[PDB]
């Protein structure tokens, strides 16, 4: 029997007794119990009988009598929560809301805790310990666990010690408090979206929530992260949602004061996450200004190398939520250079892409001797196929608004361009035709929707582009003949066939010098141009036949 | 303007262009005059007369300085984010196109200079350096005694005050290649960089370490850390000295506050300490920590711990004795597994301890734990191996990693539990598996005679793994008869039934014994299985065809009449390998039913208009070797044989 093997255990010299008794229980019911207890009677933390309190307190939670160590659990918890002294009540607090989990006294602990929580805002007004802060939090956490309407009382009390808290020992003890109200802050939130707030004012608490961003250091990581973990809890509830923007007028404000480098590799993701979410909820008031601020921040955090494949392709989906707002506005001139801005990022991607083609098929960092983070082991080329292909889809959507944008018949047809504008889509067209290198189906469906997002283009910069880019045209078929089919896409539309055409027969009646000495594949790459162009006359002759009958 | 650029670009125009050249200092007269000047207009200017010229800009570097400053002050100027778009892309254009022609102006000399001085001055621009051709540059100085020389200037002046933090944290982002890539190819690093790094770099940051304060340098503490790691990875310090200003300089970033870089601090002298009082080290880095830091100290702990003997496991086992933590202990009584011997006390409690635990990265850490545990008891001394071997059977019925867990219970077992698991679907499988390998190997005798309940009842796949492990334990006991009764039952089962399972089945038994139903040619189930597959030319029937039992059912004569049912059925239907090979194989025992010869031989005929090649090779060995239609049919094959393509047989 355990109460047999726990008597036999019993049976200067305390602190011994305590720590032989730990010993046993860690390598081994009611009675049980029921023995532990003449073991704790018979045997300021450094002090021996604090630490022999502290050990028997540790037995208690590892492993009637039960009911006499709940309650003066109940005592040490609601001591340390009311007094600085005698903190070391958090085992015993813990073991009482355990118990209290699984022993039908769950409402008289769940008042006590609700009375440490009440007692806690006092408790912290004297001291401006803790431990204490620690204690409320678990002490509201308790009460939370069961379904008793002290629910309600406890949620006061928590607001109430968060209104309040909104030497190098005070700066620890006053950390260690703002931790644990941001946690009790954030069981308020998450009890927020079941029903309405009987706060009195509902955006006291974001501020406060803002406030305490602003004070907590660098150096407590974890209580970022939970700070983080509220605001996300934020999003759920969308008065709070329409509330924030009036206050957050800065969105890089809680990256700015997390100069610690714990806060720099931590935040990045998931507060983007919130951010994310916060902004596909309130792109409608959001001012011009911060939706450049927004735009910009989330190029920026895009161009950035360092983050991962998810933080980038999350950026290109908010930046395509963002063309909606852009979009919605009116069509001036100055809005559209946000989209084209959007585009460059697109393009620069797309550039940092292919500059790693070659490693594929810098990223010399894999031997650094101290590594802050697990190293990836996710594919170069199938993580480039799929980047390449989702940003392909954002741009098929993004080259659609562009298209429903144009400046001043000019709305409706020949959208002008400047030659900036120019400029950057045969930079665009540059880089993509170059990752579609990266090597079916899936191939001629990305070709697809690079044809669908370049006829849409004026006439006039589109022929300007291929008249710049067809000798890239060529010098990229050499390689690849899958590349073929943009010409047949081209051609295909009844839009850019005219223009295409010409340019295509002008740039082979060029080149045709050449054709006979070369080898094999390559002309019969140039054999293949000259096929597509003479199909291009048949399939459409009211257009081509004009263009196509003096080269003949 | 800009048209103006394209003209001069052209080689037509080149009077206009020297004219241009004339007025060289003119031109960056009205600019010192923003919004009113444009400095693009000017830039372009500047790659037009570049292109045109390779000489021009060998002369260029006040240009290229005022060019600096002017796209500074107009960054500064179109850094207000208050109206919608006061950023115009002309200013980026000349941003990037400046970037190029000092790339092109640094491979005119190549003196590592003027890149720092443009680090330097890029304090203030938001615009990162151009992602292709800025980083092709770095490169290529990265890919001798001017390396050493370039490295010496490049740190006697990293110190400058006028540096800032992201850019210092770059000019160390392109230090660091060269160093590594020349580690790569090093010996010991000691070809005089290190020379001045001596007294320009610890003694100089006492005041910036002794900051105790967690902001944005972090990036040059960490990368202190990574470089004093990599230099003694190197090990050149034969003095001590620089040896003794490392030690405290390692000590004063334990006393940073930030705890990230205190844990790299950590990893530092535990580097320090593996190269060449660690108990006190060692002690502070077995307490908790949490992710970010728990990768920090278990990198340590695992550098630490083979350099740790010479310099001493009670104190674990202490800590101990007061999860994520509780797994990164097991990883850190794991990989001492080797040294356990060595503490002979601790190897029983640990393999308890690995055991309580043990009963996504859970699994894998069970999973590792299990194996840490048998391990530790194998190597202990049994008692030992039997409770090794009560747990993996233990853990292989909780849940290939199956296969993994039941070869470690059979090696535990090797040398009474196993029974109870090998005693009657992935659990299933695993427990089959357990048993097979078990009986292959105290425990291992008690689970070869119970696997015959897991081969009766593994509790498709469950079927295959326990119809496996008959066979495997069958085949372990021809080197008890239970085993053998169970996998001639499923070689019958599957035998009759003609997926996965039956071959699986008829494999099994094959390996157990030749007089099996599947196995044993004469054997009509196993011919009429043979039969089936050939009608549809079902893995049992497959299995069967591919055995031994069609090719050699014709010379056991009952099989008999399954063979003539199969040759019936494979002339009947479409000509397949297996079936053709069955048959070829069936034909060349009868010639050594008559008219299931004659229709094979007839299969093999229609299959011709490789296989009836060799089947036609088969018929040559015959003759040279050597009833009136097995005659005509037999001039039908040959007469068509001879109108074949191939020389060989026809000639």
């Amino acid at each position: 029997v355990v109460q047999l093997d726990d008597f036999a255990t019993r049976l200067y010299q305390s602190k011994h007794s305590v720590l032989s008794e730990i010993c046993d229980s860690l390598e081994t019911y009611e009675y049980f119990l029921k023995s532990l207890i003449p073991l704790f009677i018979d045997v300021v933390a450094n002090s021996p009988e604090n630490k022999l309190r502290n050990i028997t307190l540790e037995i208690l939670h590892r492993i009637d009598a039960l009911q006499a160590y709940s309650n003066e659990i109940v005592d040490t918890l609601m001591d340390l929560l009311k007094v600085e002294n005698e903190l070391n009540g958090i085992l015993c607090m813990k073991a009482i809301t355990t118990l209290h989990k699984t022993q039908e006294k769950v409402h008289p602990f769940i008042d006590i805790v609700i009375e440490i929580y009440s007692n806690i805002p006092q408790v912290v007004e004297e001291q401006f310990s803790k431990q204490l802060a620690q204690a409320m939090f678990s002490f509201k956490t308790l009460a939370e666990s069961p379904i008793t309407m002290v629910s309600l009382y406890s949620s006061y009390k928590e607001l109430a010690a968060s209104s309040l808290g909104n030497n190098r020992a005070n700066y620890g003890e006053f950390i260690i408090g703002q931790v644990k109200a941001a946690s009790f802050l954030a069981y308020l939130f998450i009890r927020r979206q079941a029903q309405t707030f009987l706060e009195p004012y509902q955006q006291a608490i974001p501020d406060i929530i803002i406030r305490l961003l602003q004070d907590c250091p660098s150096e407590l990581s974890a209580a970022r992260k939970e700070l983080l973990h509220a605001t996300r809890h934020i999003l759920s509830t969308d008065f709070r949602k329409m509330f924030i923007p009036k206050i957050d007028l800065l969105f890089d404000l809680r990256v700015l004061i997390g100069e610690g480098f714990t806060a720099y590799e931590t935040l990045r993701p998931l507060a983007y996450s919130t951010v994310a979410d916060f902004i596909h909820n309130v792109r409608d008031h959001l001012t011009p200004a911060q939706l450049w601020k927004s735009v910009s921040i989330y190029c920026k955090n895009l161009q950035d190398d360092s983050l991962a494949l998810t933080v980038q392709i999350m950026s290109a989906k908010l930046l395509l939520n963002l063309i909606e707002k852009i979009m919605r506005s009116e069509s001036k001139t100055e809005s559209r250079q946000l989209l084209m801005v959007i585009i460059d990022a697109y393009t620069k991607r797309f550039k940092m892409l292919n500059s790693r083609y070659n490693g594929i098929m810098m990223s010399l960092q894999e031997y650094l001797p101290i590594q802050v983070s697990v190293p990836p082991e996710i594919d170069l080329l199938k993580d480039s196929r799929y980047l390449f292909k989702t940003l392909m889809t954002f741009l098929k959507t993004i080259m659609i608004g562009l298209k429903n944008s144009n400046p001043p018949n000019w709305n409706e047809t020949a959208r002008g361009f400047s030659n900036e504008d120019i400029n950057i889509l045969k930079s665009l067209f540059r880089e993509c035709i170059l990752a579609l290198r990266f090597f079916t189906k899936e191939e001629k469906d990305l070709m697809e929707i690079f044809a669908t997002m370049f006829i849409h283009i004026d006439p006039a910069s589109f022929n300007e582009i291929v008249r710049e880019e067809l000798p890239f045209m060529y010098k990229q078929m050499l390689d690849f003949a899958s590349l073929l089919h943009i010409p047949q896409f081209f051609l295909a539309s009844v839009i850019t066939s005219s223009s295409f055409s010409g340019i295509l027969i002008t740039f082979l009646k060029s080149k045709l010098v050449d054709l006979g000495e070369v080898n094999i594949i390559k002309s019969n790459i140039l054999i293949r141009l000259f096929k597509l162009c003479f199909m291009s006359v048949s399939l459409f002759p009211a257009a081509n036949e004009s263009v196509i009958l003096p080269h003949l | 303007t800009t048209r103006f650029v394209y003209f001069v670009g052209l080689d037509s125009c080149s009077s206009l262009r020297a004219k241009v050249l004339e007025s060289l200092p003119r031109v960056r007269g009205l600019l010192h005059q923003e919004k009113c000047v444009r400095f693009s207009n000017l830039v372009d200017l500047c790659e037009s007369l570049a292109a045109s010229d390779k000489e021009w800009i060998k002369d260029k570097e006040e240009l290229l300085g005022e060019l600096l400053d002017a796209g500074s002050v107009c960054l500064t100027l179109k850094r207000s984010s208050n109206v919608v778009s006061p950023l115009y892309f002309q200013v980026d254009q000349g941003f990037e196109t400046l970037q190029l022609l000092y790339i092109e102006y640094f491979k005119s000399q190549p003196l590592g200079h003027e890149k720092v001085f443009n680090f330097i001055d890029k304090i203030s621009k938001e615009g990162l350096p151009f992602v292709l051709e800025f980083d092709d540059f770095i490169f290529n100085e990265v890919v001798i005694p001017t390396v050493q020389q370039t490295l010496d200037t490049i740190i006697r002046m990293t110190p400058q005050v006028s540096s800032l933090d992201a850019r210092v944290y770059l000019y160390k982002r392109i230090f660091l290649p060269i160093c590594i890539y020349e580690s790569e190819m090093h010996g010991d690093l000691s070809r005089a960089w290190l020379k001045s790094f001596d007294s320009d770099v610890w003694k100089a940051t006492g005041p910036l370490v002794d900051d105790y304060t967690s902001t944005l340098e972090d990036r040059y503490r960490l990368e202190l850390m990574q470089l004093t790691a990599l230099l003694i990875k190197g090990a050149p310090t034969a003095l001590t000295d620089m040896r003794k200003d490392i030690i405290k300089f390692s000590w004063n970033y334990i006393k940073l506050d930030d705890n990230t870089s205190k844990q790299a601090a950590y990893v530092v002298t535990a580097y320090f300490i593996s190269r060449f009082l660690t108990t006190r080290i060692f002690v502070a880095l077995l307490r908790c920590h949490q992710i970010d830091t728990r990768y920090l100290v278990k990198q340590a702990l695992e550098l630490l711990a083979p350099v740790l003997s010479e310099r001493w496991l009670k104190w674990p086992r202490r800590v101990l004795s007061e999860t994520q933590v509780a797994n990164i202990y097991q990883l850190i009584v794991k990989f001492p597994d080797l040294f356990y011997p060595a503490r002979d006390h601790f190897i029983p409690n640990i393999i308890t301890a690995m055991g309580k635990l043990t009963v996504l990265e859970n699994q894998q850490l069970a999973i590792d734990l299990a194996e840490l545990i048998l391990k530790w008891e194998t190597k202990l001394p049994f008692a030992q191996r039997e409770a090794c071997v009560t747990f993996l059977i233990r853990y292989i019925c909780i849940s290939e990693l199956g296969k993994r867990a039941l070869n470690i219970l059979y090696e535990l077992l090797g040398p009474v539990k196993l029974q109870f698991f090998e005693r009657f679907l992935l659990g299933y499988c695993l427990n089959a598996l357990e048993v097979l390998a078990v009986a292959l190997k105290t425990w291992i005798i008690e689970n070869v005679s119970y696997l015959q309940k897991l081969l009766e009842k593994c509790l498709q796949d469950i079927q295959e793994i326990l119809q496996k492990v008959l066979g495997i334990i069958l085949e372990a006991i021809n080197k008890e008869d239970e085993p053998e009764e169970v996998t001639n039952f499923i070689s019958l089962i599957v035998n009759i039934i003609g997926v996965a399972a039956g071959v699986s089945l008829c494999w099994t038994l094959s390996l157990y014994r030749p007089n099996a139903l599947d196995s044993l040619l004469p054997s009509i189930m196993r011919t009429f299985n043979k039969l089936c597959r050939d009608h549809i030319a079902e893995f049992e029937a497959k299995v069967t065809t591919n055995l031994l039992e069609k090719i050699l059912n014709l010379c056991a004569a009952d099989q008999r009449r399954v063979f003539l049912s199969l040759l019936a059925q494979l002339i009947d239907r479409s000509v397949d390998k297996d079936m053709l090979l069955k048959v070829i194989n069936i034909v060349t025992e009868w010639i050594f039913t008559t008219k299931e010869k004659a229709g094979i031989l007839g299969k093999m005929m229609i299959f011709d208009l490789e296989l009836s090649k060799k089947f036609n090779q088969v018929i040559v060995d015959i003759f040279e070797s050597k009833h009136t239609e097995l005659t005509a049919r037999m001039e039908t094959a040959f007469l068509f044989g001879t109108r074949l393509s191939d020389v060989s047989i026809r000639k």
